[PDB]
RNA sequence: GGAUUUUUGGAGCAGGGAGAUGGAAUAGGAGCUUGCUCCGUCCACUCCACGCAUCGACCUGGUAUUGCAGUACCUCCAGGAACGGUGC
């Protein structure tokens, strides 16, 4: 198998279709924001595709500098291609049409008016990967964080609006003691946003994302990233200031903060990245949380009907002798109603009511003008059957093989007599 | 809409109160939601009554099946017209 | 017909359900015992003959032995409630 | 009116059918009359009794309100009614 | 609102079976549409073997599971 | 022809004889089995008289089956993995095919809830201590080939190959 | 005045009800009717003490429903 | 058209007692790991009260019936009891 060439060939030409059609929908106009979404998710996983073709590209070359030099050497050599042009004589009579080598590809990742979403891609749905309550990057849901955060405060003093209010809150006082039972919340809370984050984004690098707030986490957050002019330093996870950044370093290795009270470096590690993740993330959705509050306020303050709207977001004489307003009805034209008797006569044999017929199977004639009901048709068209005869010949045979007194047989039993002998 | 009569002729789940399941096409219901079941068969659930009995399903085969409406709770599609 | 809606008014006005209007008066949460042994502590918005019930702001408490058994609760935001299962509705509760 | 159950219910009586109460006992028998709110009288009962003692009676009435459910004779699969 | 058809079953010895397990015999004298019966001669069998004769009982008909016939009606 | 879903959404579906839930597959010359999963679990016997089946593998997790009715066949191999796939099988019918070896039935022993087996028209029924190497391999069935086992052929089943 | 009223005036909207007999199903409404029969397609339903099982439609009786989880996206007073 | 046979439910909850009995690989708290001690969740065996009695399905051995039908179920004896439900 050619993997130096036909592979890597084939590999590098799957790339320059999918940077194509990429490039493609960039070219194109976008209209609301389900189909903007929806193509850059189709994006997102055309990226995933070029990237493993791009991985298995880069994993085979090792075999190839094995083989180089013979490959190189294009003068002693010849009979390769030979042994191979040879073998290509197998099968001839392959009498078939293959235009499909770049056009299954080039028609894989494109799309067909009625669905704009690509045959690799064909079957994807942004309804299985946002609620409608989002609409698809437009909002976020908090109804159901606020339910869980009611249950968690053990009291109703707290409304919707004022659930936000805490939400706006990034370095300042916390909600409730930082050691309690807050952290189950806040673990949730943030799994959502997180995944939030990257699903309104799909054309952005997940992991470039990730590794950049790890990063920002650990050698700053965890390093003393708050400092005052108490105020001096604060430490996330043991929860107290310290005079100077020499007193702050030798904590950092004491058994309070490693391991030897309840809110440590071993214990709290995941709460504590959990809640600079959240806030990280709240302040690159910022625009949307502004977004969710306009709308949590502006259903607030409606009516009920405006709320389920959003929800949903005389020639009397001359007519008489001409027989005019008839009751009449054809039911072979049709089921066509007539308003006069001349009218259902004339109507029985037209146009539309000899191509019901026509379309039904029965085929009309003089006497059956005048049907309405396609009972009586089919008898009428079973009794007008060529009325009763076609018989030319059904007797004449002349059988010799008698010569006395018995010369019976058919038409097609002496012809049948005659082809055998 | 008549939302039942769309589901007829339909191989149905049943589900009673006591928890029993009905398997059977779904020929006809009325008001009270009875059911006509063709070919129904009946699953009871087993209680294991141990720590390591695993929890059985017995299915009974019963026939053509008038299930009374103040029995029944939720039914499910299992399959096509036979 | 307006006769049975000036005949229904008075009577949730005078009759047993006259805390449920009460409940839609001045917008008070009410205790609902459940058949299911689930009080609910929710205003009513909206409630018949049959005493189901509209409910805003559901606080649904429960006891669920695991020992000692936990009063687990949830809060149901909105929701509808079918009027069979109502065991007890008092007016005002405690806390 | 009355529904098409209760008609097939109605066809199936002079047949042997199969009752279960709601307290479990399986009375299979001859279904002499049934009624329109699903009343059945049974001759030739076989009851299981829901601990499996499996007695005889003769001509017991079920109440309908009672009944679990109806085994009705398989060749009634294709009653007109059901169609 | 059709009053059931208890008209074989009536001045003959029955064996009802009431919810909750309970069994009472006697003879039938009446019936409403709502299956309450009227027992005459009501003896009520319990889980133990000894039987109390009740006599004359009114039974709701939303109790009544079944009714045996112990005569041939 | 090889079967797919489509030879099943068309295929005969009732209730058998013995009033289990049936799919019929008569005389389809189907030659592997693949792509059962789409019954969705409705169904207690699924017969293949009249295919041309080399191997009984290929089958997926269905859960309510209680027999398999391989009748003439041609089966050489068998599959191995079938019992984590059928758990709760009670008959398997493996009439005429082409089983010769004694080790050929050895994957057998592995569905626990097995009661019934039919080995009938097979090579492997013609060599000496055949039935009581079934007995001592797979003692969960109770009934091979037609015949009850017996405690004399469960004894001179352990007594062999010690 | 009745509230099936208020129920029937609900279509594709995805509520969670609560069973009589302990279960919880989670769909979209595609219809109820007079006697509070809930018709559910995309149904999460889990019996008691079970795994949720899944449906594609469900067709609940009126009687044996013991309550509803209707969303918090909806404006009643327009309902009523 | 929420008052006995169907759709505004009579449903919910818990599996007897004891023993220096045994286990929570990765999942309890406290005496602020690990080792130990204590306490409100199972399964296996043993003891008292194989929880009890009942019938149906079922396994081993012996044994009887050779019979043409549209079926709750089908001979009898003895042992074992893996299953189901009924009343305490």
């Amino acid at each position: 198998m050619e993997t130096i060439l036909e592979q890597q060939r084939r590999y590098h030409e799957e790339k320059e279709r999918l940077m194509d059609v990429m490039a493609k929908e960039m070219l194109t106009k976008k209209s609301t924001l389900r189909d903007q979404i929806n193509s850059d998710h189709r994006t997102r996983a055309m990226q995933d595709r070029y990237m493993e073709v791009s991985g298995n590209l880069r994993d085979l070359y090792d075999d190839k500098d094995g083989l180089r030099k013979e490959e190189l050497n294009a003068i002693s050599g010849p009979n390769e291609f030979a042994e191979f042009y040879n073998r290509l004589k197998q099968i001839k009579e392959f009498h078939r049409k293959h235009p499909n080598e770049i056009c299954v590809p080039m028609s894989v990742e494109f799309e067909e008016l009625l669905k704009a979403r690509e045959n690799p891609s064909e079957e994807a749905q942004n309804l299985v990967e946002f609620t409608d309550e989002e609409g698809y990057g437009r909002y976020l849901d908090l109804h159901d964080c606020y339910l869980k955060y009611i249950n968690l405060k053990a009291s109703e003093k707290l409304d919707y609006i004022t659930y936000l209010s805490i939400f706006d809150q990034l370095f300042d006082i916390p909600k409730e003691r930082k050691n309690a039972e807050y952290k189950r919340y806040l673990e949730m809370l943030l799994e959502y946003l997180q995944d939030y984050t990257d699903r309104v984004k799909p054309l952005q690098d997940q992991n470039e994302l990730f590794g950049k707030i790890q990063a920002e986490f650990e050698k700053k957050w965890e390093n003393g990233t708050f400092p005052g002019w108490e105020e001096r330093a604060q430490r996330l996870f043991s929860t107290k200031g310290k005079s100077l950044e020499s007193l702050d370093t030798s904590l950092f290795a004491k058994n309070p903060k490693s391991k030897g009270t309840k809110r440590d470096t071993e214990r709290n590690k995941d709460i504590a990245f959990l809640e600079a993740q959240i806030y990280e993330y709240v302040e690159i959705l910022g625009e949307q949380r502004h977004l969710t509050h306009e709308n949590v306020q502006r259903k607030q303050a409606r009516t009920g009907e405006e709320r389920e709207e959003e929800e949903e977001e005389i020639p009397y004489w001359l007519y008489k002798l001409h027989g005019l307003n008839i009751n009449y009805n054809c039911e072979i034209c049709g089921n066509y109603t007539y308003r006069g008797p001349k009218a259902f006569q004339r109507h029985f044999a037209e146009w539309r009511h000899a191509h019901g017929m026509r379309c039904l199977g029965i085929p009309n004639t003089a006497h059956f003008a005048n049907v309405t009901q396609i009972e009586d048709a089919v008898s009428l068209w079973a009794k007008l059957k060529l009325q009763k005869a076609s018989e030319r010949w059904q007797p004449d045979t002349e059988e010799e093989y008698e010569d006395s007194s018995g010369n019976v047989v058919n038409k097609k039993t002496y012809e049948d007599l005659k082809r055998q002998g | 809409s008549s939302k039942m009569l769309q589901h007829i002729d339909y191989r149905m789940r049943c589900i009673l109160q006591d928890g029993r399941i009905f398997i059977g096409t779904f020929k006809a219901f009325d008001k009270h939601m009875n059911l006509i079941l063709c070919d129904c068969d009946e699953f009871r659930k087993i209680k294991p009554k141990n720590s390591k009995q695993a929890e059985r399903e017995e299915k009974r085969v019963l026939g053509l099946v008038l299930l009374r409406g103040e029995n029944l709770v939720s039914m499910t599609v299992e399959g096509p017209p036979p | 017909p307006e006769e049975l809606q000036k005949r229904e008014e008075e009577e949730f006005n005078t009759g047993p359900l006259s805390v449920l209007t009460q409940s839609v008066k001045n917008n008070t949460q009410v205790l609902i015992n459940c058949r299911n042994n689930k009080k609910l502590l929710g205003r009513v918005k909206a409630f018949d003959r049959h005493c189901n019930m509209v409910l805003e702001n559901v606080k649904e408490m429960w006891t669920e032995v695991p020992s000692k058994p936990v009063n687990k609760d949830r809060y149901i935001s909105k929701m509808f409630l079918r009027g069979d299962s109502v065991i007890v509705v008092l007016r005002n509760p405690l806390i | 009116s009355i529904g098409v159950p209760i008609k097939v219910l109605h066809e199936a009586e002079g047949h042997i059918v199969t009752c279960e109460t709601n307290t479990g006992e399986v009375y299979r028998g001859k279904l002499i009359e049934a009624e329109d709110n699903m009343n059945c009288q049974m001759s030739n009962i076989t009851v299981t009794y829901r601990d499996g003692r499996v007695a005889q009676l003769e001509q017991v009435y079920i109440r309908g309100s009672k009944i679990r459910f109806l085994i009705l004779p398989d060749m009634l699969k294709n009653a007109p009614m059901l169609k | 609102a059709h009053p059931p058809e208890l008209k074989k079953f009536m001045d003959k010895k029955l064996s009802l079976k009431l919810n909750g397990g309970r069994h009472v015999q006697g003879i039938l004298r009446g019936f409403d549409p709502f299956m309450n019966l009227v027992i005459d001669e009501c003896v009520e069998m319990a889980t133990s073997g000894q039987q109390n004769n009740i006599g004359m009982v009114v039974i709701r008909g939303n109790s009544i599971i079944m009714l045996e016939a112990l005569e041939r009606v | 022809v090889k079967l797919t879903a489509e030879l099943i959404e068309q295929a005969a579906q009732y209730t058998n004889a013995v009033r289990d839930r049936e799919l019929d597959l008569r005389g389809y010359k189907i030659p592997v089995i693949e792509n059962l999963g789409a019954t969705l679990d409705q169904f207690d016997a699924i017969d293949f008289s009249d295919n041309e089946i080399r191997k009984l593998d290929g089958f997926p997790l269905l859960r309510r089956l209680k027999t398999l009715l391989v009748n003439n066949n041609r089966i050489c191999r068998i599959g191995e993995g079938l019992d984590q796939a059928l758990p709760c099988l009670t008959e398997l019918i493996l009439t005429n095919n082409s089983l010769v070896e004694l080790g050929d039935l050895d994957p057998l022993a592995s569905l626990k809830s097995l009661t019934y087996l039919s080995i009938l028209r097979n090579p492997v029924t013609n060599k000496k201590h055949y039935r009581l190497y079934v007995i001592y391999k797979v003692p969960q069935v109770r009934v091979l080939d037609f015949q009850k086992v017996k405690l004399k052929e469960r004894q001179e089943a352990e007594k062999m190959f010690k | 005045m009745k509230l099936v009223r208020f129920l029937m005036k609900l279509s594709h909207e995805t509520v969670t009800i609560e069973l009589k007999n302990g279960t919880q199903v989670h769909g979209t409404i595609t219809g109820v009717d007079v006697s509070m029969n809930t018709h559910l397609k995309a149904v999460k339903m889990t019996l008691k003490n079970r795994e949720p099982v899944q449906l594609e439609t469900l067709s609940i009786r009126g009687n044996n429903i013991r309550y509803f989880i209707l969303p918090d996206s909806l404006p009643l007073d327009t309902l009523l």
